[PDB]
């Protein structure tokens, strides 16, 4: 969740205040996948050192 | 009802927003009249109009 800061102002005596509504936002992060694969032979896995 | 005073905490402005002011409200109630107008005598000095 992200947001800004309220905006103040300088006002004189007997002056109505402005509307200061902060605006929010939401960052978002997806998750991906990576893979590898190396085959091997029964002869090779056994005879190679 | 006798004199009663209330303290308004927030006055508003044209756009229905606080303007930074406060007030005091005070009121009372009564009423009166004459039941019989013959039980009195009053003197009237009429000047030239």
């Amino acid at each position: 969740v992200s947001s800004a800061a309220v905006q103040w102002s300088w006002d004189a005596e007997f002056e109505e205040v402005s509307d200061d509504s902060p605006e929010f936002g939401q960052p978002e992060i997806p998750v991906k996948k990576a893979q590898g694969f190396v085959p091997i032979s029964i002869e090779a896995l056994q005879d190679e050192a | 009802i006798g004199m009663t005073v209330e303290f308004i905490p927030h006055l508003f402005g044209t756009n229905r927003r606080p303007n930074g002011s406060r007030g005091w409200f005070a009121y009372y109630r009564m009423g009166a009249d004459v039941v019989n107008p013959n039980a009195f005598r009053l003197l009237n000095v009429e000047t030239a109009s």
